[PDB]
């Protein structure tokens, strides 16, 4: 009814969602060329600033992970601003591949902190000048939010486009229940939805380095 | 631009099938319009 | 190639294979990219028609929904 | 299995053997995760 | 190999010029009009184009995309210009750079 | 509006100029000033300043120490004891005097001698990280 | 602004009592090439032509629908 | 049914979660504003901060609104 | 309250601290005149 | 209808939440002020992010309404 | 009547919402003490805009209000 | 009676908005210590601004106590 | 009874408006902190506005009890 | 039974009023954090004054707690 | 179901809790957009904090959905 | 049954408590960036006092849970 838009599409029998799922990369040409047109031009300036504003802070290994990083950081971009083109379906909004982008980076991050560095690893656990009467809960509270921040990123990004796109489309479908009935307030309210719309795109965008910004930060505490 | 004269034939095809097209509206709307108010009726 | 041919035996002479197809669409897309976007002093269109051609098959698979919000009934 | 190993295996090897080894046991626990999770249903 | 130096020429960003002369000669220039009008006339009128909340979203998009565009089109492409022009004179910079060295040696 | 007077004992570098914003480290944290600005004093710490001409350009200098004062009249005085441009500087011996100013550091015991040390060491880091 | 009219004038007009003879002679050639099946020698670039604008005397017919039911979005009833 | 009107009691108690982003925002805009006014040189860079804050606000603000749909449609 | 206030300093050695801080971070070209320039003579009696 | 109290009732607490929209422009217009205070040469820009600011307050108040109507009417 | 209770409770939980609109003007006229204690010199000018903080602060508070009353009375 | 019980409750809710008026309080007098003790000289001015932050305050949260009589003694 | 229920369930609520008092204090007694920490000469004087602040957070507090009891026994 | 149900709500309603104390406990160890660390000479007399300010926080926090049990037990 | 209701009206009142974390997230940002616009030259460091003290506010959030959930599936 | 459902309704409540202590580490820890981004020299000394801080502010929140659990399983 209200959820039209986020189930899992299919035309003609086939689950044509594979085929949106792989389509962003299709916007990004590379060439082996010196000079080249516009697009590849500033679509490589792009990469270039998105990878000197995040991996410029970590050591020399976690920029080994920067191949990672930055292509994480274009495809959901992509994807969310393709979500935005009508009638789309925004793979992000399902809880099952943010979870399959949370879980496995996460997961290999901690792994990777646990397996060397155990030490510190296991004493990040404890802030450095604790007094004693209060050490064992301040180990259970970290224990805890460690083991759920991938929980927290693939909500956060999940129900985030959800909510927005719902949202559109509700007041979509106000302004819809608004054309038979006084045409100065359908404007406002198509106004309104204008803005949005301009909100919505930023929110992509955000969300977007907001995810690869959280993934980030964990590999630089377990490096 | 210079202007193309359309050939006849599509020009006398395009305003006939407009007139068939009124008289196919204009004569569905009215074979339509006592259905609709009947099952319109007979719904409640 | 099409736009050239009249005859259907040149249906059967293409390479319907997986091989063949995949060749196809590279060929296409090559094509494309050539002609629109491989060029300096390029434009947006190269790309607003792709985004275009996209809004046409999303609204292809979610016309399955939408058909059910139709405002008439005929 | 040529053109295929040479432009996609080739350049990967060095981050699917060393690089992303924590990233394959992260992926095995998402499936059994993933697994679980279908199983109880 | 060097690059073409033009596009495709599309009209409003959507249909290729190919299409509007290869109309051409039927029905002259008008007739890709007629048949756009009359193919979004049919297919917002058989149903094949329902109207719906997607139909506001769209066109609030297509708003802002528009108006991107003819806002901030001239600036990103006179960038793409300018980071173009700037690595092809820093290399001519090197080009005859070395040469001024050996020359010396 | 702003009448700006950027001295040092030896050289007058700006006075009674129209600038547009001038950003100073102060010791109680760096901030700005542009015309209008709320009447205050501070003293320095060493770190670059950056002053805004109303074109557009600015020049980039470094200051040891000394006073900044912006009063009612928009008319800011700033004084430096030791106002370098960055040029005349290099990262080497910035280096290598922080290296020896941490190892007198961690040599020394005597308060008052160790924050004499620690002071070298803040003015020599403020060094380095201004340089480049 | 007023261009549209000036094209109208030429390819937009109730076509008049005098051209409708060659509109039948077409006629008769396109039969005569379905009856002899000579449509075989049309190249597909053409062809694809003539079907498109076919498909655009067909709209011709769909908008003359539209405006003689007086409803633009389905029947009303 | 009761179950349906615990639903609406229950949903309308998840959104009033929301008033802690509304706050959130407001605090992360208003130090914005003031950050600025003291070193406006670095405008951009504090900026991009603002926006991970206000990033992180909505955060939970959303599953607030989550839990609040999670019951309304998907119990 | 700095640290070197709390350790019994004042302003002015802050000061002299710093500008051979920079005079010592001087390259060797401007080296010998800047220290000229602020070479102290005076002596306490 | 118990049907129709639950709409009143989890009207009335999704309109709860824009306590946070209040307390959100409060707080952007309060150091709009400060940091005018301190920088007037920039009102002008300051403005500026205080509107945005407010934007974004005013957002997440927005929706707690949203649902207070898309309950009271669509529900 | 269990529709006239439930606009009872409803218009009480739609007036919670004011509790935004008091903090919001707390909050604002303590940022103009300080702003007026810091630059006293703009003290005109600063009480304009902490009028318009206000004058948007109750606002939120109002459309409160209106939906207790629109209940109550219109509902 | 169902209505003597929503009243009761709508009374409760109705009353929680003083909240509002507490915090209200709370920052109005924080910031005029702040602000007194940056710029003593002014105090008796600044003192002023604070009463009338407080006469505005202490407002609202009388608009709320206002509905809980005017439901239980008035309805 | 629904009577004594309804009496329970008001009690509650009007006893969650103490949160702002408490809040109140809080920012009271910080400010104080903040405002020793810069003059303390004047410390004296400023424990003096402190109370008061302190004397009128409280006070919106009690109102809250007050309906609390004045349900619980008086109702 | 309904009462014991009842008593078991109001001792959440009233068990959320600690909230309060929380965010005041919150911005006090806020406060003496910068006091101290601008004056840092005064750290002493300044440590005092947050434990007195802890030592009401966490007063109003007790009422609610009070009533929480004064309603779970004594009735 | 009255428990099925029950069960929803406590998943949208745990809900409730997560406002903390929201304003928490906040004043955590608007701090660090503060600190940094005044000791710029530490902004890597300060960033560090900033995360950990966002990392234990959304802690204490997560425990109200904690109870959400473990009210709404596990019981 | 009804003492059940009571529970979990009021476990909800008491949990929504929590909100205090997140807003409470939020406030402590960007204090603590703010007064280390002043005067760094004293980082180790105050991160002593945030810990303190949080350590007290979780406290409160522990509360809460305590109930819950002390609820949930021991009633």
């Amino acid at each position: 009814n209200l959820f039209a838009s986020f189930i899992a599409p299919t035309i003609l029998g086939l689950p044509a969602a594979v085929l949106i799922i792989l389509f962003p990369p299709l916007l990004i040409p590379t060439s082996k060329y010196l000079i080249n047109n516009r697009l590849i031009t500033t679509q490589q300036w792009l990469i270039k600033l998105t990878s000197k504003q995040m991996m410029t802070m970590h050591n020399t290994k976690g920029r080994t992970w920067s191949l990672m990083l930055v292509s994480l950081i274009i495809f959901i971009a992509t994807t969310n601003l393709l979500g935005l083109l009508p009638h789309s379906f925004t793979p992000t909004t399902q809880l099952s591949m943010n979870l399959a982008m949370a879980i496995p980076l996460w997961a290999g991050t901690v792994i990777m902190g646990f397996r060397s560095k155990i030490k510190n690893a296991l004493a990040h656990f404890l802030p450095q000048g604790t007094p004693t009467p209060l050490i064992p809960m301040l180990v259970i509270i970290e224990t805890i939010s460690l083991l759920i921040q991938p929980m927290a990123l693939a909500v956060r990004l999940t129900a985030n486009i959800t909510a927005g796109h719902l949202l559109m489309h509700l007041i979509g479908s106000a302004t819809l229940a608004m054309s038979t009935i006084n045409l100065p307030s359908t404007l406002i309210i198509f106004t309104i939805l204008i803005l949005l719309t301009i909100l919505e795109i930023a929110v992509a965008l955000i969300q977007a380095y907001v995810f690869t910004l959280l993934v980030s930060l964990y590999l630089h505490d377990n490096t | 631009v210079p202007p193309v004269q359309v050939s006849p034939l599509i020009k006398l095809g395009r305003y006939s099938a407009l007139f068939l097209g009124v008289a196919y509206g204009a004569t569905r709307y009215n074979y339509l319009k006592p259905r609709a108010e009947e099952e319109r009726r007979i719904a409640a | 190639e099409v736009k050239l041919g009249e005859l259907p035996s040149w249906i059967l002479m293409r390479d319907f294979s997986p091989s063949g197809i995949f060749g196809a669409f590279q060929r296409g897309y090559y094509r494309y990219y050539n002609k629109y976007i491989n060029v300096k002093k390029g434009s947006i269109s190269g790309i607003t028609m792709v985004l275009a051609c996209y809004v046409l098959f999303s609204y292809s698979f979610s016309y399955k929904h939408l058909k059910h919000e139709r405002l008439r009934k005929y | 299995l040529q053109s295929i190993i040479k432009n996609i295996w080739i350049p990967m090897k060095p981050y699917y053997t060393k690089v992303y080894q924590e990233i394959w046991i992260g992926m095995g626990l998402m499936g059994f995760i993933v697994y679980k999770i279908r199983a109880a249903d | 190999p060097p690059l073409p130096e033009y596009g495709g020429k599309v009209r409003y960003g959507l249909i290729p010029e190919e299409f509007f002369q290869f109309l051409y000669p039927k029905t002259g220039v008008t007739g890709p009009y007629v048949l756009g009008t009359g193919l979004i006339l049919y297919a917002l009128s058989k149903e094949i184009y329902v109207i719906s909340a997607e139909t506001f979203t769209a066109l609030s998009v297509l708003g802002v995309m528009v108006y991107g565009i003819k806002k901030y089109g001239p600036f990103v492409a006179d960038f793409a210009d300018k980071l173009n022009e700037q690595k092809l004179a820093q290399l001519e910079e090197a080009k005859q750079a070395s040469i001024q060295h050996i020359q010396n040696a | 509006q702003m009448s700006f007077t950027f001295a040092s004992p030896t050289q007058v570098f700006f006075n009674g100029a129209n600038v547009r914003q001038v950003d100073v480290p102060t010791l109680t944290g760096a901030f700005g000033i542009l015309a209008a600005h709320v009447p205050t004093l501070q003293v320095l710490r060493p770190g670059l300043v950056v002053v805004h001409a109303e074109d557009g350009t600015t020049s980039k200098y470094f200051v040891s120490s000394g006073s900044i004062a912006v009063n009612a009249d928009s008319s800011v005085q700033l004084l430096a004891e030791e106002a370098v441009t960055l040029d005349m500087l290099d990262l080497g011996a910035a280096k290598a005097n922080l290296e020896k100013a941490q190892a007198e550091l961690v040599g020394t015991a005597d308060e008052a001698t160790r924050a004499e040390i620690q002071i070298r060491i803040e003015a020599n880091e403020a060094l380095v990280k201004a340089l480049e | 602004l007023a261009t549209f009219w000036y094209y109208a004038k030429v390819e937009l007009v109730p076509p008049t009592p005098a051209e409708i003879p060659r509109a039948i002679q077409s006629l008769k050639k396109i039969v005569n090439s379905a009856q002899t099946g000579s449509f075989k020698q049309l190249t597909v670039k053409e062809a694809v032509l003539n079907g498109l604008v076919a498909t655009e005397v067909l709209m011709w017919f769909y908008v003359g629908e539209i405006i003689g039911k007086r409803g633009i979005i389905g029947y009303d009833v | 049914d009761i179950d349906t009107a615990a639903k609406f009691i229950g949903a309308g108690a998840a959104t009033v979660g929301v008033a802690g982003s509304g706050a959130g925002i407001g605090t992360v805009f208003g130090s914005l504003i003031i950050g600025y006014a003291r070193n406006p040189s670095l405008k951009q860079q504090l900026f991009s901060y603002a926006i991970l804050g206000f990033a992180l606000s909505e955060a939970m603000g959303l599953f607030c609104l989550m839990v609040a749909f999670l019951i309304l449609f998907a119990m | 309250v700095a640290y070197w206030r709390q350790a019994g300093l004042s302003y002015i050695r802050y000061s002299q601290i710093c500008a051979k801080a920079v005079r010592d971070a001087l390259k060797t070209e401007f080296k010998a005149n800047a220290e000229k320039t602020s070479g102290s003579n005076v002596k306490i009696v």
